């Protein structure tokens, strides 16, 4: 039906770069929305991410409501992307890595100027997550994206679901989790003093993490380690004196392990994000353990050395007996461990307090945001 | 305006100009081309793989015999600009150092002399496979060879004739640039039965040697050494801490072997000469042996490693008797041997420790020659 | 030639590339997919990405491509390059990790009559389920869906041909190993839109892992360390003069076990293996730990130990006796009746625990072996 | 001018850009392929990936570009870009690990009665069957198959240069490696109507002789410490402790050796062969260190009335001395000598074995590079 | 409408893009520019690379762009696409590492006039000074020059604008801080050539780095290894009976920090620094060694300490008198008098090169702070 002739008609008339514009002072109304589908990389030390976004694009151009041969042959249409006005998308706040295959995707015409286009894009971005978003109370990732291109005086974007998410297409390769996701539609004029307002799209993303696996990676070493120094503490009451050298081997080994745990995981928070909180209990719990641990030896270090003619000769020999006894005896008196035994229970409660102060407080920072 | 618009419509670059025809003034020898090479920067040096990423100013000159000008072209301005399409562009090829395609030295803005001669000379980020070998590491650190030219054309379609170096040295080279000659040529080969295309041959003779390996590297050899050194001093001042004298060898020993381990690691980074690697290993060994000798000769030793009268006579008999036992131990002592030992350790410290810095110095007198 | 020039020119003139073979409102464009993965190049557990060999067998028909002695006449069916065609925008839904390799501008074959195939030699980047369940010995089935991008079944329709296994031409340079793979068809209409949307090929990759070199290295030190530990018990009861001797030991061992753990988490981090696989190495490796700890604290456990010329000989002899007493006290201290008990105490335990360990070992060897 | 405009104009009047250099279906046009190699940069021994560089020399004849007076007789040789014709494309069945760099679409040498010469050097990403079989001194084997990638020899024919050209034609001098050969065999895959690929063989030889040398040290040096620690025991038996420090150390050492090795096969791995038995030699000074340890283990103890006093005395000292003399009996050093010479057998036998293996490896599986 | 088509049509007929707008042998093309830096996403430390965004504010005129009531009339200041314009090839001399990201293809501010500007949110990677002397405590000012590339003076001209500071949009998450940033213009003629070459804006960034995290943990293992060596000395006094023990802790201590230095080499080369720096830890850590060198050499310092019936009772006590004087002669050697001086000897020595370390440290920050 006129199929040929109608096509040929308006392709006389057809203008590309021009918006279907009454005039050039009062803009078009454009519809947009995004459905997450892939959160590829969460580099939080370096606070950037890559996501496959469904760029729901919609807008009106009556440059083409149709008659007879188009509107009514097919209320629906597939005409090439590369044939008119298309907005250049980007996350003012996030857009970090040019769009990927997110453009040059066939566009959807109505027959009264309804226009709809979705497509998919993997790109980089730049959310929160510096030295916090570690905690239990999540950081809202706030991404606003619009058109790169023009400013709101001849373009005007519309929005979605500020309320309802997130895990529609959340990565399963999270150790993370999302618990809400805000989205509002707004204008451009900021702290900085920028006028000629260019609309945009705000994307809040408060999310959880911490399904902990390493937890007990961290957990076991340093329980092991507290019982390891529990051996250092109770095995000295039992021990003899050749247990000086004993003990020490232990402290060598004790921190060879210690620091090697301190090298490990420090690295970890460098290569992904950062939060100090948890950081701080480990090293410093770990340091005070050390602390007291060699203090302990300085406690069984202290102490200066505990660390007839018949009868002329009977006279002197019966003195070497009493004599050396007295001396030997010296050592006795000197190392009668009143210190040691109690030094077991000294550290014991102290050990307990350390333990406790920590796990107790971890039982809290898990039991408030529980 | 001089009939300008109109004249650059007269000439028509692309339309009057044969873009598919080489303005060689028809059949003769060639249009006469000259290349100029100026490095703007050297960003990375690889030893292991013979590969260098460097930036060059591709200064190019050749006559466009259709680019002679008249009044509103020549004169109006003896010098103008013109894009890559209004533009025969060759393929100067880094013949043997262009195993890394030329970037941003392809078709950018060129300079239009006022009667054909044209001038195109921008930036080249490139990668090269220079004459490394496992031998660009001896101190000479050789001469890097590179040839530049329009690849395609022959000595009857092409002729290229011919600057330093430290024009734009990368100061964040661990190496040092001694020199930098430049001389063009032309050449006939094996498979071609003609002579042809002429080229820019530029040899780079350099030298390298951080002032920062010396530092941590000699540090651990005097350190180490003194352990071997101290091992033997301490078997005098008390050689009875047997276990602990030992421990030291376990200790000095494990420390020595990974040392040399970090050695081949930077190694692979970069293929190592035979000069340096021998003094190291041949000597470390040196020690090694003498730590194993240390061993045995430090713990070799098996030991040093009337009836009232009848009764107390038994004891003065167990007395003296086990005094020959007891003594059996001091036998083992060997203390007139003391000074010797530490002596015969000093002799060989002085022979080796010197032998090395002796080899130092005998190769540190001839280069100053 | 048989119509030769008149052939060629007629054809350019009356033919619109851009036009999609739209033959009244019906069948749409009927176009079928058929993937034959010639071979695979590489695959990454960590980042469930694969680079593979596909020859895409694409069929469809344009009745506008039937001919006479002026097209067929010339030469039967021929070779026509792409361009003139309408090319579906194929896409691996939950895959599709980028754009098809060397896809664009290749050739195809037309018959005198019409029928066209486009079966080109692809190799591309993929994206698939591994889940924590892929490094199963029992595997996970990689769910991979394929079909027409942004066109439903009204406008056009991607269909199936086709079941085939995965191990049909599986990469012979995997470490690894398949069970089977199957692919069935489906039509996805959505709860969105009352409409009839496109069609899809769903792949199911069912394959289990582990070239067996790895496996060996790691478990034999654990048997090796078995024996050391073995001494660790035997040494001590048989003479606790080198107690600190074995101190050595305990230090240099658990660090070893430590070092193993670095190696297989990074690989964790580097290759996801279903987590509950790790508590195997967990308890097991950890009992080496609780065993030590105890055995060698307890090894320490012990308080102790770990006429008148005649009556001068009896004051002296009486000094040799009491101390007679006392000698026997401290040896009375380190008995060799009960160190025997800890020996068989825990060794039974170890062939308990051992056999237990052998449990999950043997168990998912009852399910792999099949 | 001698009818220049005329030739020039006929040619561009009868040339077809889009067309095959043939007249219908014979025969086709017999193209010459032959590559002068430049050098090779990287053998990714590990994965079997080959990045080299060569010249793509193509050459056939265009009866469509026979010239006349001025570009024939004028200038018998003229340079002209490509673009115009059928170019090779070529993929390497195996191989073709990725694109062409300076290979295609480069100017060419066109002779008068239309011989064509095309002279490009190029880098190409390939990966051949070097396998995990590129380390046995016997070395191996590979297929390098070049050929186009939609074109099925049916409208032309491929033919090479030499067959002796060698692969030590341009063998890289830089190579720590080496060059047995590369033949060249043209093939046509009958599983296809298409005439495909050409197979180029790698008889390659890898002898970088630099660090095996100090690898020989660990094998001989290690035994030092071995002979040593089994030469220490009946040397100073009170090696009691110091013994175990020997082996903590000796062990950890041959362990860390197992650290590095897996890491260096990293880029690099093959045939365990070297590994396989030094592994054995490993497990050897494992278990032999440990048995001897058992050897030590060993020792189930060690691991007047005036004359009435006298008597008392006489008994005290003698009594206990033969009891402690007993222990002497119980740990005499008859073993140390016999087993340190069992140590003699064990270790100078196991030593002269992999010395043999090694002896056999260099001399036996060398030759068959042909 | 208002000369609608006759206005648009006329502007493109007498519009060209081969030509640049150059005005007489003149004052060059009056190019205006400066700053709009608001984000610095990524910058490396180790390599001194900076990927930032700056909207390069451009401003210039071209008379030919003067209009009447049929272009100014219209709509005043309309905004043209960028294409139509001959854009300056701007670049970071030294630098220019990256392609400028997002510049092509833009929006361009036109007036009825004249007035033209284009604010392009350019993001790119950079490369400037810093050196080995960047991260001192006395600073460095990265020199960054920008301007046209291969065009001198006699053609073309740019000029900086305005004072704004650096800490204007300095990274607040900076392990670091700015002090100031200045940019002044200038024109560059060379001594080479008698010609006026290009014009340029030279920035200089002055800012100190390092956040303190790294700091708190470098020191700690310092302080705590000093404690050990402090123990190294105390021991012999308190517990010389463990001299072999004291050797223990040296092997301990030394291998530990030997080890700490590994880290360094890996993290230093992975974020480069002026050598100058390490020369501190150097001798202060060689100091532990140098000090165990002397104190235990000195520790071991001492060569050896490191009637007739009546007659025999006297042959016996005589056995006792010979020896007694003699032993006095080994204890004679370890007087425990000059042990309390070596600790004081070195207590004061270690109090002073410990306040040393604290010294350069603080000094340098008396010089930073300033």
């Amino acid at each position: 039906n006129e199929e040929g002739r109608l096509i040929e008609k308006l392709l006389g008339d057809y203008d590309k770069r021009i918006k279907p514009a009454k005039t050039l002072d009062h803009v078009i109304d454009v519809t947009l929305k995004l459905t997450l589908t892939n959160l590829i990389s969460l580099n939080e030390k370096e606070e950037a991410l890559t996501t496959n976004v469904w760029i729901e694009i919609q807008w009106n151009d009556y440059r083409l409501s149709w008659n007879t041969s188009e509107y009514e042959g097919i209320d629906l249409v597939r005409i090439p992307s590369e044939l008119l006005w298309l907005p250049d998308v980007v996350l003012e706040n996030n857009v970090d890595g040019q769009f990927e295959v997110a453009y040059y995707a066939n566009v959807l015409v109505y027959n009264d100027g309804s226009m709809y286009w979705l497509p998919p894009a993997i790109y980089r971005s730049t959310c929160p997550i510096a030295v916090t978003y570690f905690p239990f109370d999540w950081q809202n990732c706030s991404l606003v994206f619009r058109s790169q291109t023009y400013n709101a005086h001849e373009v005007n974007l519309q929005l979605s679901a500020e309320e309802g998410i997130d895990p529609e297409d959340f990565t399963e390769n999270g150790e993370w989790t999302i618990r809400h996701r805000p989205a509002k539609k707004n204008y451009n004029w900021q702290l900085t003093k920028d006028d000629i307002d260019f609309q945009e799209i705000i994307f809040f993303l408060i999310i959880q993490r911490k399904p902990l696996f390493y937890i007990i990676n961290i957990i076991a070493p340093c329980v092991l380690i507290s019982s390891l120094v529990v051996l250092v503490y109770f095995l000295p009451a039992q021990a003899g004196g050749q247990k000086c050298t004993l003990s020490i081997s232990v402290l060598l080994a004790q921190t060879i392990f210690l620091f090697l745990i301190a090298q490990k995981v420090p690295e970890t928070s460098l290569n992904v994000p950062l939060i100090g909180k948890y950081l701080i209990f480990v090293m410093f719990v770990s340091l005070v353990i050390v602390t007291n641990c060699v203090i302990v030896l300085n406690v069984s270090l202290r102490t200066p050395n505990t660390h007839s003619c018949v009868e002329a000769c009977n006279f002197i020999a019966k003195s070497t007996k009493e004599q050396n006894d007295s001396g030997s005896e010296n050592e006795n008196w000197v190392l009668i461990g009143k210190v040691i035994d109690k030094a077991c229970f000294w550290i014991a409660l102290l050990l307990f307090s350390l333990g406790t102060l920590a796990i107790f407080l971890t039982g809290h920072l898990n039991q408030v945001p529980e | 305006v001089n009939e300008e618009e109109r004249l650059i419509n007269d000439l028509l670059i692309v339309n009057k100009y044969n873009k598919h025809v080489r303005p060689v003034k028809h059949n003769n020898e060639v249009v006469n081309i000259a290349l100029s090479l100026t490095l703007s920067n050297l960003i990375s040096l690889k030893e292991t793989d013979e590969t260098l990423t460097t930036n060059v100013w591709m200064d190019h000159a050749w006559y466009d015999h259709r680019l002679t000008w008249n009044a509103s072209e020549y004169s109006d301005i003896s010098i103008l600009r013109l894009r890559p399409e209004l533009i025969w562009i060759p393929d100067i090829v880094l013949q043997n150092n262009n195993d890394g395609q030329y970037n941003v030295a392809y078709f950018c803005n060129v300079l239009v002399r006022p009667n054909g001669y044209v001038t195109w000379l921008p930036p080249a980020i490139f990668r090269s496979s220079c004459p490394i070998n496992v031998l660009y590491f001896p101190f000479d650190w050789q001469n890097c060879s590179l040839k530049f030219t329009a690849l395609n054309y022959n000595a009857n379609e092409i002729s290229m004739d011919l600057i330093i170096d430290p024009e734009a040295f990368t100061e964040n080279g661990e190496w040092e640039i001694i020199h930098k000659p430049a001389k063009k040529n032309i050449y006939g080969d094996k498979f071609p039965n003609g002579t042809n295309y002429q080229d820019v041959t530029f040899y780079l003779i350099i030298r390298r040697k951080p002032l920062f390996y010396v530092i941590n590297f000699i540090t651990p050899c005097v350190l180490i050494s003194f352990l071997a050194a101290l091992a033997f001093y301490l078997p005098a001042e008390s050689g009875e801490k047997m276990s602990t004298a030992i421990c030291v060898l376990l200790a000095q020993a494990v420390f020595l072997l990974l040392t040399s381990q970090r050695l081949p690691e930077t190694a692979l980074a970069v293929p190592l000469i035979g000069k340096y690697l021998m003094f190291i290993m041949s000597l470390v060994t040196g020690v090694v042996v003498n730590c194993g000798i240390v061993l045995n000769f430090h713990f070799r030793t098996p030991s040093t490693h009337s009836g009232i009268d009848s009764t107390n006579y038994i004891v003065k008999q167990i007395k003296e008797k086990n005094a020959y036992d007891e003594e059996v131990g001091n036998w083992n002592l060997v203390g007139q041997t003391i000074d010797r030992l530490s002596m015969f350790i000093i002799t060989p410290v002085m022979v080796l420790g010197t032998i090395f810095i002796f080899v130092m110095g005998n190769f540190n007198r001839p280069p100053a020659k | 030639s048989e119509h030769e020039t008149r052939l060629v020119a007629n054809l350019l003139e009356n033919y619109n590339k851009v036009i999609r073979p739209v033959e009244h409102h019906t069948h749409f464009v009927d176009i079928t997919v058929g993937l034959q993965l010639i071979q695979l190049i590489n695959v990454d557990e960590v980042n469930q990405i694969v680079e593979t060999n596909v020859r895409l067998r694409q069929q469809w028909i344009d009745v506008r491509l039937r001919w006479n002695p002026a097209d067929y006449g010339g030469i039967k069916k021929i070779r026509l390059p792409s361009d003139d065609v309408w090319l579906p925008d194929l896409v691996l839904y939950n895959n599709a990790d980028g754009d098809f390799a060397i896809v664009h501008m290749t050739k195809l074959l037309l018959d005198y009559t019409g029928k066209i195939m486009w079966t080109p030699p692809a190799i591309f980047k993929s994206y698939c389920e591994i889940i924590v369940t892929h490094f199963p010995f029992d595997q996970q089935n990689c769910t991979m869906k394929l079909g027409i991008w942004t066109y439903d079944g009204t406008k056009v329709s991607i269909s199936p041909e086709s079941d085939r296994p995965d191990l049909s031409t599986f990469m012979e340079s995997g470490e690894w190993v398949m069970k089977d793979y199957r692919g069935w068809k489906h039509w996805v209409y959505y709860t969105c839109c009352p409409d009839t949307p496109y069609l899809d090929i769903t792949y199911h990759f069912i394959m289990q892992r582990i070239p067996l070199y790895f496996v060996v290295n790691v478990i034999i030190p654990c048997l090796l360390f078995s024996f050391l530990t073995v001494l660790v018990f035997y040494l001590p009861t048989d003479s606790g003069e080198k107690m600190t001797l074995s101190i050595s030991v305990l230090l240099s061992l658990t660090v070893f076990l430590l070092v193993i753990v670095e190696l297989i988490p990074s690989t964790s981090s580097a290759v996801p293996l279903i987590g509950k696989y790790m508590l195997f190495t967990m308890i097991f490796v950890i009992s080496s730990i609780i065993v030590t700890v105890v055995v060698i604290n307890t090894h320490h456990r012990s308080p102790s130990t770990h006429s008148a010329i005649e009556g001068v000989k009896y004051i002296a002899e009486h000094m040799k006796s009491d101390e007679e007493s006392s000698n026997a006290a401290e040896e009375w201290k380190y008995v060799a009746m009960v160190i025997d008990h800890i020996l068989l105490c825990v060794f039974m335990l170890i062939c308990i625990i051992g056999t237990v360990s052998v449990f999950a070992g043997r168990l998912i060897e009852l399910s792999q072996e099949g | 001018s001698v009818m220049e405009d005329t030739l020039l104009s006929v040619l561009f009047e009868n040339y077809n850009p889009k067309v095959r250099p043939s007249q219908t279906v014979g025969d086709k046009v017999t193209v010459r392929v032959g590559l002068t190699l430049t050098s090779l940069l990287i053998l990714n021994e590990k994965n079997e990936e080959m990045t080299t560089s060569v010249f793509l020399n193509l050459a056939w004849t265009d009866y469509r570009l026979q010239w006349d007076p001025a570009a024939y007789e004028g200038i018998k040789d003229l340079s002209i870009p490509s673009d115009d014709v059928w170019q090779p494309d070529i993929v390497l069945m195996n191989n073709n690990d990725g694109s062409f760099e300076i290979t295609l679409h480069v100017n060419v040498l066109v002779q008068h009665t239309g011989a064509v010469s095309w002279h490009p050097s190029a880098i190409y990403r390939s990966s051949c069957t070097i396998k995990v079989m590129y380390f046995p001194f016997d070395w191996q084997n590979c297929t390098m198959v070049f050929k186009s990638y939609t074109y099925d020899t049916s409208e032309v024919i491929l033919q090479h240069a030499l067959d002796a050209m060698i692969n030590q034609d341009a063998f890289t001098e830089n190579g720590q490696w080496s060059i047995e050969h590369k033949p060249s065999r043209k093939n046509w895959r009958s599983d296809d109507p298409s005439y495909e690929d050409v197979t180029f063989y790698l008889i390659i030889q890898r002898k970088p002789l630099f660090y095996i040398v100090y690898t020989i040290v660990p094998c001989i040096l290690i035994s030092i410490l071995a002979i040593l620690v089994f030469y220490l025991p009946p040397d100073a038996g009170e090696k009691m402790s110091l013994s175990i420090s020997a082996l903590l150390a000796l062990t950890v050492f041959l362990l860390l050796l197992a650290d590095k090795v897996p890491e260096t096969s990293l880029s690099v791995p093959i045939i365990i062969s070297y590994l396989m038995f030094i592994m054995i030699l490993v497990a050897f000074s494992v278990i032999l260190s440990v048995v001897v340890l058992n050897l030590h283990h060993r020792s189930p103890n060690t691991h007047e009335a005036v004359e009435a006093i006298k008597y008392i005395a006489e008994q005290l000292e003698s009594a206990s001395e033969f009891d402690d003399l007993k222990k002497d009996w119980q740990y005499v050093a008859m073993v140390a000598d016999r087993l340190f010479l069992y140590i003699f057998i064990t270790m100078c036998s196991i030593g002269t074995f992999s010395i043999f293996l090694d002896a056999s490896h260099n001399v036996p599986p060398d030759n068959p590079f042909a």
